[PDB]
């Protein structure tokens, strides 16, 4: 069974445990439990064929961002999450991705663009704003709500479909 | 003259020992009461029974979660949160005791015992306090935790109170 590692980075507070654990568990809780780093493993089956995810949930705490060399380097793929209501997390999408760019020493890493929190109507962060950010990095962009489970799996699945593609180059 | 409280420690159960706290009610007058308070259990809720939750070696022993058990929850006598009172003491070294916080003006019930200098916390998490008797304790805490502070053994406040 192939395993792939998946990072999930993004701002504090944009939902990064909700997401992982409505994956990994099938729940919600509005409960802010602020994460200092978490592993998970689920199996699934992607395209008719099993797959091993491992699933590291980062810290988002602002104060340490020069501590994140080492899961970086570890890393396959990354899904890089922002809140739709939140601008100032959209906009530190991009710090995130010079980040890992420079780590890796590569332009071509496997990324998912996720904009969480979609089934909330204080909406900030225009959808055609993120599709244009996702388009110019040549990344997929996909709305999810850890809170309803909208396009939960299609963000997993569509980073494991990014690193499956990068593993056959 | 400042207060003085205990926590007499357990693990799975087991006592490991007393630690005793000064509270500098001097400076952090609102932040000292409600820690008080909260040790004494007069309120009708408090420290007495609550687990620390996360324990990172080489950095800090945290608790003070009465409300959930989770690492969540914790409220002050003030309500759910209050303010930050003031950030005058600093974060010099092990047995620092400072409230846990989820940004400004967020202080609750839960709080941390430092096992070293975490300078880059001054400004931003309210110090009140500092271990009196039983650092060594502390340090004996740090055998529980982990990397992302899961801990391996149920470390409980199994009594609390105010020393005369
Ligand atoms: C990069 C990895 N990392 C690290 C970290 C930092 C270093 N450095 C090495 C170089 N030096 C100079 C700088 C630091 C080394 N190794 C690690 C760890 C061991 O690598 C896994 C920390 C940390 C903290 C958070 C997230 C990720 C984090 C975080 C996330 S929420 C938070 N802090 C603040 C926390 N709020 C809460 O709980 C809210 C829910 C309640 C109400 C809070 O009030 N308190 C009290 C003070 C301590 C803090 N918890 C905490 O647990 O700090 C852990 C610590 C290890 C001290 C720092
Ligand atoms: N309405 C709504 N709330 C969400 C959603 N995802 C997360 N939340 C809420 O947002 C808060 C933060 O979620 P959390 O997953 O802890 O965020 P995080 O990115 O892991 N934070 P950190 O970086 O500090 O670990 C919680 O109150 C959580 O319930 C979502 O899709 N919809
Ligand atoms: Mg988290």
């Amino acid at each position: 069974m192939t395993e792939y590692k998946l990072v999930v980075v993004g701002a504090g507070g944009v939902g990064k445990s909700a997401l992982t654990i409505q994956l990994i568990q099938n729940h919600f809780v509005d409960e802010y439990d602020p994460t200092i780093e978490d592993s998970y493993r689920k199996q699934v089956v992607i395209d008719g064929e099993t797959c091993l995810l491992d699933i590291l949930d980062t810290a988002g705490q602002e104060e340490y961002s020069a501590m994140r060399d080492q899961y970086m380097r570890t890393g396959e793929g990354f899904l890089c999450v922002f809140a739709i209501n939140n601008s100032k997390s959209f906009a530190d999408i991009n710090l995130y991705r010079e980040q890992i760019k420079r780590v890796k020493d590569s332009d071509d890493v496997p990324m998912v663009l996720v904009g969480n929190k979609c089934d909330l109507p204080t909406r900030t962060v225009d959808t055609k704003q993120a599709h244009e950010l996702a388009k110019s990095y040549g990344i997929p962009f996909i709305e999810t709500s850890a809170k309803t489970r909208q396009g939960v799996e299609d963000a997993f699945y569509t980073l494991v479909r990014e690193i499956r593609q990068y593993r056959m180059k | 003259v400042n207060p003085t409280v205990f926590f007499d420690i357990a693990v799975d159960g087991e006592p490991l020992g007393r630690v005793s706290f000064e509270l500098f009610a001097d400076k952090v007058p609102k932040t000292a009461e409600n820690f008080r308070a909260l040790s004494t259990g007069e309120k009708g809720f408090g420290y007495k029974g609550s687990c620390f939750h996360r324990i990172i070696p080489g950095f800090m022993c945290q608790g003070g979660d009465f409300t959930r058990h989770n690492g969540t929850g914790g409220k002050s006598i003030y309500g759910e949160k209050f303010e930050d009172e003031n950030f005058i003491l600093k974060h010099t070294g092990p047995g620092i005791l400072s409230m846990a916080n989820a940004g400004p003006n967020t202080n609750g019930s839960q709080f941390f015992i430092c096992t070293a200098k975490t300078e880059w916390l001054d400004g931003k998490h309210v110090v009140f306090g500092k271990v009196k008797e039983g650092m060594n304790i502390v340090e004996a805490m740090e055998r529980f935790g982990s990397r992302n502070g899961k801990t391996s053994k149920k470390i409980t406040i199994a009594d609390c109170g105010q020393l005369e």
